[PDB]
């Protein structure tokens, strides 16, 4: 789920790390973000971030 | 010696020329229905924010 929210951004804004043997998502550089409200159509990640 | 009204005839031939049906096919379009409009592959952004 990292991943399909490191797409609902512009692609620089989440950057997906793996701390351990599973992916987090971090958030590496907020102001590369467009306003395109992509995760809001998730319903799912939406509640998350 | 002249020409008399002879029996009526007994019954009548009506000739015409016809061809025949072929199989019903139905071949509808060379590239048929209405083709959908779709994505080109992959696209890419073509645009960033500033900073």
């Amino acid at each position: 789920a990292a991943e399909e929210l490191s797409r609902c951004f512009s692609p620089g804004v989440i950057e997906v790390q793996e701390v351990q043997g599973k992916k987090v998502a971090r958030v590496a550089n907020p102001r590369l973000d467009t306003f395109s409200r992509e995760i809001f159509r998730n319903e799912k990640l939406k509640k998350v971030v | 010696g002249g020409l008399t009204c002879a029996s009526a005839p007994q019954g009548t031939l009506r000739i015409l020329e016809g061809p025949q049906q072929s199989l019903s096919g139905s071949p509808l379009q060379p590239i048929p229905a209405s083709p959908p409009p779709q994505i080109p592959p992959g696209l890419r952004p073509r645009f960033c924010a500033f900073g």
